RNA sequence: UGCUGAAAGCAUCUAAGCACGAAACUUGCCCCGAGAUGAGUUCUCCCUGACCCUUUAAGGGUCCUGAAGGAACGUUGAAGA
RNA sequence: CGAUGUCGGCUCAUCACAUCCUGGGGCUGAAGUAGGUCCCAAGGGUAUGGCUGUUCGCCAUUUAAAGUGGUACGCGAGCUG
RNA sequence: GUGAAGAGGGAAACAACCCAGACCGCCAGCUAAGGUCCCAAAGUCAUGGUUAAGUGGGAAACGAUGUGGGAAGGCCCAGAC
């Protein structure tokens, strides 16, 4: 015979809400790469994605340790030749907080496709509150 | 420590609130208010507060050493009230209150105006001496130390806005 | 302010202490002898 | 604070009793006409939507002119939009005169600057010519050098090249406005605007005052 | 640079807590900008027919219909290779 | 070594900061003015001529200042020679 | 000793380092170095400590009441500091 492999038309998915707050950034972050990739089903599928859709709210009050809150620095680069930037971890979080959890699963995914596929499960919410009700999501604690 | 070993005595006509980590001390000069570390324990023995390391932490006794002596204040405060006095030395450097502002006339092109925060009162006797009351001790040392920032005295002479109590080590020009 | 790699008492005055992960000394006598460690 | 569109008619100069001669834009300003009322609940954002001028009726289509029909008003030929201000609100149907000018004292006005069409580096970035002596082979406008030898093999973003010079959106500052005639709908501004004759310009108040 | 303040009965700008602080940083000024594929929002306009088939489904075909609008052409432009 | 055009100038520049100016401070054997020195700071700015192939340099006269370096001692499928 | 003339696994990538020497096939199992949160296979294992520096994850003379442990000492309820 020959080893099973899943398919994107059987496959089923299911809706789950996180609270982040007080929640350690990066163990908070593991966990839903793993529920996005689908690794804790046995149908996993390295080229299938099996993984399920996930909510996170309260993304802005995310706890890292140490004085990472203001020495953890988010640097990008524009593509013009000067276009180095910087931000820090709690200036992220004044001005955009969403990108940081939408960064950390992001780097903790595979890079190609399919890793874009499994983030664009990824639903941040800095509040408390969302439009998915009509999703029927069940709650998740990490 | 040391510190944190003595408990502070409450008085008469203080009334103390205990909420957590939070003690609220009213008295008859106003009420105080200050959230303690979580690793200080602090309790009412009927006639006087203790201050104690909270387990499971380790700046135990630092913290509540830092929690006493900032009661203590808070008590003296609210019972008595802190008096810092400032005075001016220098030609043409003068005083003015109005309410709860002063009008500082510091050799400069423009004239200084400095707001009083709330529980902060002050009074000129003299138009070259601040004598500025109230009840927190961090609040009447951090306005002295602003007014003495506009002018901070000059080695030479003496010359600008000084504590009334601290000392002017001064300076010859040579040649 | 002097700062240097090697930061010393100079005085009885002098009092060393580390503000912000810096050694610094500073002295209530003469000015000249306060420093900073780097 | 709001603005008003109008369009440049062109300059002129204003003698002073003191002999001075001011050079002025006028800019006539008809009645800006408002035609949707935009807000937070709807939209997310407070701001108006006007019109100006005339169009013609069988060349304004029916998306258009439904569009106008709803804020019950005459059509015009554009729709702009201006942010509003707190404490400043304004109905639908609401026209608006020059008049709103008659008390600023500087203007910023916005314009589409005039088509140079494909420009060299010497007009367009004020690049220096070479030498039209001492022996150059073809190479009197050119830009020179463009880059660096291996270390970044590539040409730097946002470098300075020929290409498309004008035809586009410029704000001139701190215009001194001069006379504000409400009669005859015209504003006249010290100095020059951005534009060709005839085309629109969004006056505002200065807000570097 | 400080305030209060312990550890370390003092002292101490710091360990807890608080304040000020530069052309740098983020904003504020100007321009582009929803291919921002995470492709967004608002307003308005248009189309309100019949039937056949099988492989029955986001199916195929026939006849009728051809909207809003657009494109094309022409006259052209202080727009433009 | 079955070819990687090697000084200098021109035009184009761009980065670092061990900062020349401007900016903020500390000490001064800092009266003031003007300075010395160190710390923070790279946002912008940062000469024209005579001689010489020159870079450099000297000189003249300016300037807030006339920075130090990297970039195949930047740049010849861009010029010159 | 390896490469040359030697593949495979690891050290990110990395002839010469570490493990180990490819007859062929198998959708079987055990292990080596090295590893076990995710990219990325396997311990968010257990027990007891240390570090607060993102040290780990680049560097010296030298400097410093950082902090943990140990052995000893001299003042001290005849009252120390
Ligand atoms: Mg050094
Ligand atoms: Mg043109
Ligand atoms: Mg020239
Ligand atoms: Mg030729
Ligand atoms: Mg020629
Ligand atoms: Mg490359
Ligand atoms: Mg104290
Ligand atoms: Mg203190
Ligand atoms: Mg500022
Ligand atoms: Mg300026
Ligand atoms: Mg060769
Ligand atoms: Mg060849
Ligand atoms: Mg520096
Ligand atoms: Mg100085
Ligand atoms: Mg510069
Ligand atoms: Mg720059
Ligand atoms: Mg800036
Ligand atoms: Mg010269
Ligand atoms: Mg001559
Ligand atoms: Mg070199
Ligand atoms: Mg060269
Ligand atoms: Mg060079
Ligand atoms: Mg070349
Ligand atoms: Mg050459
Ligand atoms: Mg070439
Ligand atoms: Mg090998
Ligand atoms: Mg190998
Ligand atoms: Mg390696
Ligand atoms: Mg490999
Ligand atoms: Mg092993
Ligand atoms: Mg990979
Ligand atoms: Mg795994
Ligand atoms: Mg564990
Ligand atoms: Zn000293």
């Amino acid at each position: 015979m020959k080893t099973f492999t899943a398919k994107p038309e059987t496959v089923k998915r299911d809706w789950y809400v996180v609270d982040a707050t007080g929640k350690t950034l990066g163990r908070l972050a593991t966990e839903l790469a793993r529920r996005l990739r689908g690794k804790h089903k046995a149908e996993y599928t390295p080229h299938v994605d099996t993984g399920d859709y996930i909510i996170v709210l309260n993304a802005d009050k995310v706890a890292v340790t140490g004085n990472k809150r203001t020495d953890k620095v988010y640097y990008h680069h524009t593509g013009h030749i000067g276009g180095i930037k910087q931000a820090t971890f709690e200036e992220m979080i004044a001005r955009r907080p969403e990108r940081v959890i939408e960064i950390a699963v992001k780097g903790m995914l595979p890079k190609g496709p399919l890793g874009r596929a499994m983030f664009r499960k990824l639903k941040v919410y800095a509040g408390n509150e969302h439009n998915h009700a009509a999703q029927q999501p069940q709650v998740l604690d990490i | 420590s040391r510190v944190a070993k003595a408990p502070v005595v409450v008085p008469a006509g203080v009334d103390v609130k205990i909420n957590g980590q939070v003690i609220t001390i009213k008295g008859k000069n106003g009420e105080l208010t200050r959230t303690l570390n979580d690793a200080v324990e602090v309790k009412h023995a009927d006639n006087t507060l203790t201050f104690g390391p909270r387990d499971g932490y380790a700046d135990g006794w630092a913290q509540a050493g830092t929690a006493r002596a900032l009661l203590n204040s808070m008590v003296i405060g609210v019972t008595e009230g802190f008096t810092k006095k400032l005075q001016l030395v220098g030609v043409g450097y003068r005083a003015a209150v109005k309410g709860n502002v002063i009008n500082l006339s510091l050799g400069f092109s423009h004239p200084v105006d400095h707001q009083l925060p709330a529980g902060i009162t002050a009074e000129c006797p003299t138009q070259t001496e601040i004598v500025l009351k109230g009840a927190d001790k961090q609040v009447i040392g951090q306005v002295a130390a602003d007014l003495r920032a506009y002018r901070r005295p000059e080695p030479y002479k003496g010359k600008g806005v000084r504590y009334a109590d601290e000392v002017v080590r001064t300076k010859e020009a040579k040649k | 302010m002097k700062v240097r790699a090697s930061v010393k008492k100079l005085c009885r005055n002098c009092k060393i202490v580390k503000r912000d992960g810096v050694i610094r000394v500073i002295c209530s006598a003469e000015p000249k002898h306060k420093q900073r460690q780097g | 604070m709001i603005g008003l569109v109008g369009k440049k008619v062109g300059m002129t100069r204003i003698f002073t009793e003191d002999g001075v001669s001011i050079p002025v834009t006028v800019i006539e300003v008809e009645a800006n006409r408002v035609t949707q009322v935009k807000d937070l609940a709807n939209d997310g954002y407070r701001a108006i939507q006007v019109t100006t001028g005339a169009k013609k009726a069988n060349r304004v289509t029916k998306p258009e002119a439904g569009h106008f029909a709803k804020a019950g008003v005459e059509a015009g030929r554009g729709l702009w939009e201006f942010r509003l201000a707190e404490g400043e609100e304004f109905t639908v149907g609401q026209s608006i005169s020059v008049e709103l000018f008659a008390d600023v004292k500087k203007v910023d006005v916005t314009g589409t600057s005039k088509g140079k069409g494909f420009a060299g580096t010497v007009k367009r970035w004020n690049f220096r010519t070479q030498d039209a002596t001492h022996g150059n082979s073809l190479s009197h406008r050119v830009p020179g050098s463009i880059g660096q030898n291996q270390t970044p093999g590539k040409v730097f973003k946002g470098k300075k090249m020929a290409g498309q010079m004008g035809n586009e959106r410029v704000t001139v500052q701190s215009l001194d406005v001069v006379r504000v005639d409400a009669e005859r709908n015209l504003l006249l501004v010290k100095g020059a605007v951005p534009g060709a004759t005839g085309s629109d310009l969004i006056v505002k108040p200065a807000v570097k005052a």
